[PDB]
RNA sequence: CUUUAAAUCCUUUAACGAGGAUCCAUUGGAGGGCAAGUCUGGUGCCAGCAGCCGCGGUAAUUCCAGCUCCAAUAGCGUAUAUUAAAGUUGCUGCAGUUAAAAAGCUCGUAGUUGGAUCU
């Protein structure tokens, strides 16, 4: 007997057919377009959305005024609209059935940090969010998957110890001053 | 046709359950016959020691020479022949030394050319034959 | 013999429609098969009917409109709750926007949406769409 | 070298698959 | 062939056979469309109306078009009773 | 350029006819590709979908054509499936898009659940046979997008059905059956009596008949 | 059926050393580059529709 | 420093720390199934490949290699058991003229099923 907890799951699911020309063009469209690393980031999402849409089709055999219905489709739908993948004005459980992978990656802070115009690109914001010099209000955030909140989209500011936001040199700045 | 009555649940079931038994593959699995000639023991993998090297004559329309190996398990002394898969490969096997051996893919079938063997050579020597084949890796001297 | 009286009223009446005929006859009749064809008549499926009272048994001559492409029985008569009745809809019937699944519950034989309405179970006779 | 009548003279040969592929490469390129 | 905010979604609204009230298909070309022609009242002959009857093809292969046919002109007045 | 050979033909050529629902509501037959071309002409897509050898034994060998299957159709209500056999490729390719084109179809849409927005799915569950070869449609959520094979799932896709279940049973590899039998499960969406068409069918006036004078004269 | 040739052909293959290229690009780079070549630009095409791989 | 019973990591600060950023990503493949070369050299039904169809008997799209290419990627291949695929165990939901298959025929007890009707 241990302490120890042994929960944990896999995030992500490898596809039926491994060699599907459709597929793999749409999947590396993705990975260019977002600037993910691998295949493995494209299933993740495409887990995610795919058990979001799960619960929506669950949610939607049920009777429209089932108290189960209701609590968790609207805390379904809150969910979807915190992260801003889903309009508020639209806020009823068939639109769930609605929303692409594209909105899901939309969110990812790598696509925010490149859309805030902190970077020139959106590989330049994969580096620079694993470089340290991107925070999300006050904690520095490594992780370029971190999906941004709607109340946390005004406030991605350039970290306060970041070169480019804070004003301490890097290290190849420092050695070349000390050069001359 | 099928009975289909609100008490018809034990004719269902047992029907069903002794028509299994004309199914093939849940015969072989579940009679125990098969498991008990199975040399490995429903064992993935199992240790030998090799009796002699020999050349498998290919099926008719292909024409070579297969290479493999005798090997008499240790767990339970049965005596297999365990095709030995690279070209140059049948030079870094000797005589009576110790052989690790797995199926060939087909779950007790032949496989391709080389009629009635079922097993390939993984490892000899405790080095893999990817890893001499490789030059990874070199035979204990 | 002949069991299942249901399932040669609703098969008269499916060969009937397919063959195109205008008018079906049915025999014999009972309470079930009239309350089964009350509730296709409600929904618009087949239109009027006659029972002819003959003194044994009636008969039953129903018009039909062609509307109805399927209707058929579920023998036996499994006993559904409203849990499974999502299932049963799945698998009978062509879509969600159309057909019935008609169930004998204790109050009364009826569609499926109707016994949803009612919150009762019971046990399926058969459908219609 | 052209797929079309590579297809129209190679398909009985060891060459089927190969120039099948080609000629629906040539067709739907995409 | 609504959605639920009212408006037809439909591609075309097929006709149905006159006689079984079935769907005629579209590529079931031994389907007619009939037209019979509307005769005055009093001097008797054609004023330019006409009643259309659409027979699917399946009623004319079994041969029950004329019966389709008649009981459809009777039940409109342009054959007499019987 | 196009000379009609037929009274269809002259009517579509001559701007009579405004759209090819008005040849479907009356079940006229298609004779010339050029119609199809004149109405979705600009967002037809075709695709080959194989090319097969067919050999026929002779006294001196084995005469070989080929047979084309074509699948055409804008990815917006309409669908058509084509084959050709010839001697050359290129000959058979062009045979069977003709031929393809001519086929074409109107696809019923429908919704799986709500009805919000532009249909997606078929309407109800349909199923096309051909040749030992069952295809059957089964109306699936928004999203979901065709599960089925690759090949019904080309067909699916060029007929506008946005998401749909499928099942197939029989010697689905064959492709040319395959390919038949979900053309035909297409095809039969439009010839099911569901309520929304239990209207009353006002008839209107026929092609043929409503522009009788326009070729009286010609 | 004799064992004295079991290396032949490897054995007299004559062997060509691999030549020194230059380090390929390994995960997000990689996948970019592939993204790049496959979707952005069309330089390499005739117009055929070839494979990325031919020789012809 | 902090952690902690004890620096036993992670975190935090600071020094040094990238141009071939040599601080060098691999594992399987390139005829089809199945994504990606009938390019070049070697072997010549040999050696070998190949899960299956098949490749090899002098242009080998398949072996041994070079180059190039693609699949997943800090991971990938293999053996075995098992699930889906398998509507090839079928309750949903399979079959039985000829593809495997209805007992030679009838009776008959358990078993299974059992016509209308009562507000």
């Amino acid at each position: 007997p241990v302490a120890r907890s042994w929960v944990c799951r896999k995030t992500y699911v490898t596809p039926r057919r491994p060699f599907e020309k459709s597929r793999l063009d749409q999947e590396l469209k993705l990975i260019g377009e977002y600037g993910l690393r691998n295949k493995r980031e494209v299933w993740r999402v495409k887990f995610t959305l795919a058990k979001i849409r799960k619960a929506a089709r669950e949610l939607l055999t049920l009777d429209e005024k089932d108290p189960r219905r209701l609590f968790e489709g609207n805390a379904l739908l809150r969910r979807l609209v915190r992260i801003g993948v889903l309009d508020e004005g639209k806020m009823k459980l068939d639109y769930i059935l609605g929303l692409k992978i594209e909105d899901f990656l939309e969110r990812r802070l790598q696509t925010q940090v490149f859309k805030l115009g902190l970077a020139k690109s959106i590989h330049h914001a994969r580096v620079l969010i694993r470089q340290r010099h991107i925070r999300v209000r006050k904690q520095v955030v490594n992780i370029p998957s971190f999906i941004v909140r709607l109340d946390s989209q005004k406030h991605i500011d350039f970290s306060l110890r970041s070169p480019y936001g804070g004003g301490r040199p890097g290290r190849v700045k420092r050695k070349n001053a000390k050069k001359g | 046709g099928k009975c289909r009555g609100l008490r018809t649940a034990r004719k269902l079931r047992s029907h069903r359950r002794d028509q299994k038994w004309h199914d093939k593959q849940y015969k072989k699995a579940h009679l125990g016959t098969a498991l008990k000639a199975n040399p490995f023991g429903g064992a993935s993998h199992a240790k030998g020691i090799v009796l002699e090297k020999v050349g498998v004559e290919a099926k008719q329309p292909n024409s070579a020479i297969r290479k493999c190996v005798r090997v008499q398990l240790i767990k339970n002394g049965k005596k297999i022949t365990a095709f030995v898969p690279n070209d140059g490969c049948l030079n870094f096997i000797e005589e009576n030394d110790e052989v690790l051996v797995a199926g060939f893919g087909r779950k007790g079938h032949a496989v391709g050319d080389i009629p009635g063997v079922r097993f390939k050579v993984v490892k000899v020597a405790n080095v893999s034959l990817l890893a001499l084949y490789k030059g990874k890796k070199e035979r204990p001297r | 013999v002949r069991m299942n009286v249901l399932a040669d009223a609703l098969k008269s009446i499916n060969n009937a429609e397919k063959r195109g005929k205008r008018q079906v006859l049915i025999r014999p009749c009972s309470k079930v098969i009239v309350r089964f064809l009350t509730v296709m008549m409600k929904h618009g499926y087949i239109g009027e009917f006659e029972i002819i009272d003959d003194h044994r048994a009636g008969k039953i001559v129903v018009n039909l409109t062609g509307r109805l492409n399927k209707c058929g029985v579920i023998s036996p008569r499994f006993d559904v709750q409203l849990k499974d009745l999502e299932k049963w809809q799945n698998n009978l019937l062509p879509s969600r926007q159309f057909g019935f699944i008609v169930l004998t519950t204790s109050a009364g034989i009826m569609d499926h949406e109707e016994a949803r309405r009612k919150h009762t179970g019971g046990k399926i006779l058969g459908f219609f769409f | 070298t052209d797929p079309f009548e590579d297809f129209e003279f190679n398909c009985n040969t060891k060459y089927s698959g190969g120039v099948t592929r080609n000629l629906m490469r040539e067709l739907n390129g995409g | 062939m609504q959605n639920d905010a009212g408006e037809f979604v439909d591609l075309y609204v097929p006709r149905k056979c006159s006689a079984s009230n079935r769907i005629i298909g579209a590529k079931d070309h031994a389907s007619i469309q009939m037209n019979v022609a509307e005769v005055d009242k009093v001097t008797g002959r054609f004023n330019g109306q006409f009643k259309t009857y659409a027979i699917c093809g399946a009623i004319r292969r079994m041969g029950e078009s004329d019966d389709s046919i008649l009981r459809l002109a009777k039940a409109d007045g342009i054959v007499s009773k019987n | 350029e196009w000379m009609p050979v037929t009274k269809l033909g002259r009517l579509v050529k001559d701007m009579k006819i405004k759209s090819l629902e008005e040849i479907y509501l009356f079940s006229l037959p298609i004779k010339e590709s050029e119609i199809i071309d004149f109405f979705l002409g600009a967002s037809l897509k075709d695709e080959v979908l194989k090319i097969m050898p067919v050999q026929k034994q002779t006294r001196a060998g084995q005469r070989t054509r080929f047979k084309a299957f074509v699948a055409i159709g804008d990815y917006n209500g309409h669908v058509g499936l084509g084959v050709k056999c010839s001697k050359e490729v290129a000959t058979a390719i062009r045979g069977a898009i003709i031929l393809a084109k001519l086929s074409i179809v109107p696809v019923r849409r429908g919704y799986w659940g709500n009805k919000i927005g532009k249909p997606h799915t078929v309407p109800c569950k349909v199923t096309g046979r051909c040749g030992s070869v069952l295809v059957r449609l089964i109306p699936a959520p928004r999203g979901t997008g065709i599960v089925s094979a690759p090949v019904p799932k080309k067909l699916l896709m060029m007929a506008g059905i946005d998401d749909c279940y499928t099942s197939a049973r029989g010697c689905t590899a064959t492709l040319g059956n395959f390919a038949k039998a979900t053309f035909d499960a297409i095809s039969k969406t439009y010839s099911y009596l569901t309520p929304d068409l239990w209207k009353e069918t006002v008839f209107t006036k026929s092609p043929y008949q409503e522009f009788t004078d326009h070729l009286v004269k010609t | 059926g004799s064992l004295a040739r079991a290396g032949k052909v490897r054995g007299q293959t004559p062997k060509v050393a691999k030549q020194e290229k230059k380090k390929k690009k390994t995960g997000r780079a990689k996948r970019r580059m592939q993204y790049n070549r496959r979707f952005v630009n069309v330089v390499p095409t005739f117009g055929k529709k070839k494979g990325p791989n031919a020789n012809s």
